[PDB]
């Protein structure tokens, strides 16, 4: 059996729902339609009319951008599972990374300094 | 005009003589390369060099010394 | 020229908030 | 490469597999007469149909405008304009 | 050589099935494939309301006359619902046969509902609910029905929850009468003393013209549901008995070895001790029901499992045989009368399709032997998570690790 | 892509379009004609019986097993056509179907050429501008009362006046400007 | 304009087609289609192309030539 | 799956013991070897 996984996804045959549909279904499936319908005749009347220079907006991704860049500060709210995950995420590998490098160098400088490395032909650094 | 080799619908689109030819051509040539070459350096297949069946060398000549 | 009423908001917490939202973003009110 | 199309070189066409389809008599098929009302085929022949056509043609009458290619007219112009053809 | 049941198909797809016989009176009924399966928890009691007021009077007979016609002939009438399955019969002398076709035809179409009498069957239902209660079988059969299938459509009672009965109108009903009632769905059963081509052409002069087709192309489907292995448990130390039933998941309608759990029934402390085999569509409950005083709860448990563990480990050719020997009895003996006999044509053309022929459930007890016996019992009962509702004083009724543990044996 | 999407599809819809995807996705495992051809007609069996099931619930019981038993015997690499979405010629030639409202932009020095081609053009524009008022005026008289509301739009129903919305149906980039 | 060939020339007999028909015929069906895929193999494109002809395309003149100039080296 | 082994070992009690002293039996011989690996190692050089 297909299984969908949250990618590739259940189509839409072999969907339950798509077989087994209520009135109830149906009513909310022509609904959407109509909102479709409607803003469908919005664009379209504000695209096919002539004597028009001004920028047709498409609001619906001017909602989009301010969700995403200039309304999210003021939808946060410090709880765990964020200043936990907020904190191994900007500290973490920066941590992680000081104990790779101070090693490496660290081996390094020993090398040269008991003198083992053998920086040869390397007259440029 | 618009026709350069009238187009055909449903029958065997008509061939311009020297369609054939170069074909027969190019192909004929590849077949007189092969046919040559197999005749004057046949060592494709067969190789030129025997190879020796490594159990037939008598002991001595493999310096195998008989128990001492 | 939009006004932040059509502009995104915060979590909608009582359900008269939740169906003003689904409007603003052109959604059914219980798709939202 | 090939010459363009013509709405009467996609209507000799279109009659022309339509003429060779058994079901469809070859001598009542007219382009404004209708496939499931007044030729006879059922709805699964209208698909056989469409497909003829979009193998004749070579490209995909998308489903949405092929559940509608009824007359065997429509897809005579659907056809055209789809490619262009202004005679 | 029972006279075999007869079916023929209309092209609404109401199955007319009929089994005709020497008796002088007829049970004629029709079997509507709905019931609280098909309801979304919006709609709970839809059903059952729908089978309070389909005796109320319809358009054609407006109220009581309707039932006058059914005293005049002194014909008896009869509706029940389960969770699955819905039923209108009428048991009535052969001679009056058109007639009551012809009422049954009103009671699925042509109804009327009637607002005032939607208020009066409302405190009716809700009444009854308010003192059903008081019946714990009931009590611990919808407990039972409700912690095996919860979270699926298999869980809600028949009557649903007091609060959809008060809140339903006469359009919601509509739906339900308008969308679980098509043609394709229904058998109109016969038993006794009618002639197949009368019924048939009874069928096609009255009930043609059932819908056949949703509103838009909103065909209802069903999805198997899920058995859960769960117990619970309704303490309520004031009443005098305790009322306990455990229950394994069962195969469902068309899976055959139905039969050898029915066997299984038949070789199988409290003061009632009752097991079932409930079957819905590819599913079922399979296990036992008790009726007992609180300080023998738990040895009655022990016993039951007892039995479960030795019908999946050793059982033999006698017990097997006497099990047989009761399924014979049960089937042939309940098969007797008019009403039972339209009762099984009903079922067997909503569930199997077809009427299944007592020689054909005698080839199937007779290939049953011990060790299928033990096989099936084993892939049931063996190492399976129970069911388990309790009403009543249930404080020594074992929990869940305890009866899980007795649901398999250290030894095999 | 012409005429809109319908809000539900119906139960034919749903079938007839198997026997669509069906019969295609037979022919990129059967590609021989003749293997094809036969083993095609044999399908359409599948679809001709079970065909006058007037029992819904069985039919959308055949349907939901038609489209598992399609899913599992399906090509992964089937026959789809060069121009079609998915296709290899997809929106190809789409770097050369500029939108049109680009030659309002033209220095006149170029619009100079080309001469008898504006001439047409700016008929076309007072065509344009000359009926948006009833176009306009008709897509609302005509609108919907309260209720469902398609995609669809209305014919002309007068004479001189042009389909609602026109435009960009006509005026549409050629498909191959080649 | 272009004409096309008479509708009527295509006929199922004579190709792969009529033996699909034949079988499918047994089972009772009957394909309707078949005629329009006829010109497939209806004529020139008709013969069966064998494996053996494409690789061996031209093999008769290179082997033709082939002699030719073993005979010309023969000469001297 | 362990579906396939449920079914065949630790369904049935008896295969359950089964399974069980079985593994115990070969357990020993596998967590001895691996252990003493490790311990070894940890003191190479020491031993002996
Ligand atoms: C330390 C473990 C303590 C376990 C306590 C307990 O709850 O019983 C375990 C469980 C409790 O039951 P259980 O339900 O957890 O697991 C039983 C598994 N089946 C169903 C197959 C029986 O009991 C056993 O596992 C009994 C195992 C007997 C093994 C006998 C042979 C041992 C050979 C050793 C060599
Ligand atoms: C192992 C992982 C160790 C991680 C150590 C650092 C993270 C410590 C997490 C402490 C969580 C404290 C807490 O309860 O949640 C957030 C805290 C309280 O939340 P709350 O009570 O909802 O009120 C918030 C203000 N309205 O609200 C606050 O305390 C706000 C300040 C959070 C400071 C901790 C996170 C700092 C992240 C720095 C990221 C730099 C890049
Ligand atoms: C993407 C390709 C990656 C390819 C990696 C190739 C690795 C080559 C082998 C490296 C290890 C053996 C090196 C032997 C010679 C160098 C010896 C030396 O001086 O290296 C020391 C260094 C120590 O690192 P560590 O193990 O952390 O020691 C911390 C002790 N307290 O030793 C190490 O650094 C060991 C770890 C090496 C790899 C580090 C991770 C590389 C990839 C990082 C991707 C980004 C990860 C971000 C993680 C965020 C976590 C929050
Ligand atoms: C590539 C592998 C292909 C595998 C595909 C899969 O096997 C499909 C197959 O063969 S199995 C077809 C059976 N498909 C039905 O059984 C639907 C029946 N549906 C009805 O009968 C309707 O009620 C109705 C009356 C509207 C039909 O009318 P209509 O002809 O659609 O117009």
């Amino acid at each position: 059996k297909y299984k969908p996984a949250p990618l590739a996804t259940l189509p839409s045959t072999l969907d339950p729902a798509e077989y087994d549909v209520s009135p109830e279904t149906r009513r909310a499936q022509v609904e959407r339609l109509s909102i479709r319908a409607r803003l469908k005749r919005e664009y379209l009347l504000q695209y096919n009319d002539p004597k028009r220079v001004s920028h047709i907006e498409d609001p619906a991704l001017i909602r989009w951008t301010y969700a995403r860049s200039a309304n999210i500060y003021p939808n946060f709210r410090p709880t765990p599972k964020n200043s936990l995950l907020g904190a191994v995420a900007g500290f973490g590998p920066l941590i992680f990374w000081y104990y790779v490098f101070k090693t490496d160098r660290d081996r390094k400088e020993r090398l040269i300094q008991e003198g083992k490395l053998d920086r040869k032909f390397n007259i440029s650094y | 005009g618009g026709v350069h080799i009238q187009p055909r619908y449903r029958e065997f689109p008509q061939l311009t003589r020297s369609q054939v030819i170069q074909g027969e051509f190019l192909s004929s040539l590849m077949w007189f390369w092969i046919l040559w070459r197999f005749w004057h350096d046949s060592d494709a297949v067969l190789g030129h060099f025997s190879y020796p069946d490594p159990s037939q060398w008598t002991d001595e000549e493999l310096g195998i010394p008989p128990d001492d | 020229h939009m006004t932040k009423d059509m502009l995104p908001g915060s979590y909608p917490r009582t359900p008269e908030e939740r169906a003003a939202a689904a409007k603003k973003y052109n959604m059914r009110v219980e798709d939202y | 490469d090939a010459p363009p199309l013509t709405l009467d070189g996609i209507k000799d066409r279109v009659l022309y597999v339509l003429k060779l389809y058994d079901k469809i008599d070859p001598e009542k098929l007219s382009v404004n007469s209708h496939f499931m009302k007044d030729l006879g085929l059922d709805s699964l022949d209208q698909v056989e149909i469409i497909m003829a056509m979009e193998d004749e043609f070579g490209f995909e009458i998308p489903d949405i405008d092929a559940e509608k290619l009824m007359c065997p007219q429509e897809i005579v112009d659907y056809i055209a304009d789809k490619k262009d053809v202004y005679e | 050589s029972v006279p075999e049941t007869q079916v023929s198909i209309l092209d609404n797809g109401l199955r007319v099935a009929s089994e005709q016989s020497s008796h002088a009176t007829c049970t004629v009924g029709v079997w509507i494939d709905a019931g609280s399966r098909y309801e979304t928890e919006k709609n709970n009691g839809a059903g059952y309301f729908l089978e309070h007021l389909a005796f109320k009077g319809t358009k054609n007979r407006p109220g009581n006359a309707l039932e006058k016609e059914v005293e005049s002939i002194g014909a008896h009438l009869n509706a029940y619902s389960t969770r699955e399955h819905t039923a209108y019969l009428i048991k009535a002398l052969s001679k009056d046969l058109p007639k009551v076709v012809e009422l049954l035809a009103d009671i699925v179409q042509n109804s009327s509902l009637e607002d005032s009498q939607i208020e009066k069957e409302r405190d009716v239902i809700l009444r009854e609910m308010q003192e059903n209660d008081a019946s714990m079988q009931n009590v611990v059969f919808d407990y039972l029905h409700a912690t095996a299938f919860q979270g699926t459509p298999l869980a809600q009672a028949v009557e649903g929850p007091s609060e959809n009965v008060r809140r339903l109108s006469r359009t919601d009903l509509t739906d339900y009468l308008n969308r679980h009632y098509k043609a394709p769905r229904m058998v109109l059963a016969a038993a006794g003393g009618v002639e197949h081509q009368q019924l048939l052409d009874l069928a096609q002069k009255h009930l043609s013209s059932v819908s056949r087709v949703y509103e838009e192309d909103a065909v209802p489907g069903l999805t198997p549901c899920r058995f859960t292995g769960s117990e619970i448990r309704h303490r309520d130390d004031a009443l005098p008995l305790a009322h306990v039933a455990i229950a394994v998941e069962g195969p469902g309608w068309a899976n055959p070895d139905n039969v050898t759990l029915q066997v299984a029934n038949a070789i199988i402390l409290c003061q009632s001790f009752q097991t079932f085999n409930i079957s819905y569509s590819d599913t079922g409950l399979l296990g036992a029901h008790f009726v007992c005083d609180a300080m023998s709860i738990d040895d009655m448990v022990f016993f039951l499992q007892g039995q479960w563990m030795r019908l999946c480990t050793s059982a033999t050719e006698s017990e097997v045989t006497r099990g047989k020997n009761i399924l014979r009895n049960a089937l042939v003996s309940h098969l007797d009368g008019t009403t039972p006999v339209c009762e099984d044509i009903g079922r067997s053309l909503l569930t199997y399709g077809r009427r299944i022929p007592l020689a054909e459930w005698e080839s199937r007890i007779q290939e049953v032997d011990a060790q299928m016996l033990r096989d099936i019992c084993s892939k049931y009962f063996y190492d399976q998570c129970p069911a388990v509702a309790g009403y009543g004083p249930i404080e020594q009724l074992p929990d869940y690790n305890r009866i899980r543990s007795g649901m398999f044996w250290l030894r095999f | 892509a012409f005429c809109a999407p319908p809000a539900y599809l119906t139960h034919q819809q749903k079938v007839l379009r198997l026997y669509k995807r069906a019969l295609r996705h037979l022919e990129s495992w059967c590609i021989h004609r003749d293997k094809y051809r036969y083993f095609a007609c044999l399908m359409r069996a599948r679809f001709e019986e079970h065909k006058n099931e007037k029992d819904m619930m069985r039919a959308t019981q055949l349907l939901r097993e038609a489209e598992e038993e399609f899913w599992q015997n399906q090509h992964p690499q089937p026959y789809i056509f060069p121009d079609s979405p998915g296709g290899t010629s997809f929106e190809r030639y789409e770097c050369y179907k500029v939108p049109e409202w680009c030659l309002d932009y033209w220095h006149p020095s170029e619009k100079a050429m080309y001469p008898d081609y504006f001439s047409k053009r700016e008929q076309w524009k007072k065509l344009r501008m000359e009926s948006w008022d009833r176009e306009v005026k008709q897509l609302q008289e005509e609108t919907s009362p309260d209720g469902i509301m398609t995609e669809a739009l209305p014919p002309a129903r007068r004479e001189g006046d042009l389909p609602p919305l026109w435009w960009h149906i006509v005026t549409r980039p050629r498909e191959r400007p080649t | 304009k272009m004409e096309l060939p008479d509708y009527r020339q295509w006929k199922i007999e004579g190709t792969p087609l009529e033996t699909v028909q034949k079988k499918l015929a047994a089972r009772g069906l009957r394909d309707p289609w078949a005629r329009n895929e006829a010109w497939r193999y209806m004529g020139g494109f008709a013969g069966n192309i064998t494996f053996p002809s494409v690789i061996l395309k031209g093999f008769k003149w290179g082997f033709a030539a082939f002699v030719v100039a073993l005979g010309a080296e023969y000469f001297l | 799956i362990p579906s396939r082994l449920y079914s065949l070992l630790f369904r049935r009690t008896s295969t359950f013991a089964l399974t069980i002293a079985v593994g115990a039996l070969f357990f020993e011989r596998a967590f001895d070897q691996g252990a003493d690996a490790i311990y070894e190692h940890i003191n190479e050089g020491k031993l002996w």
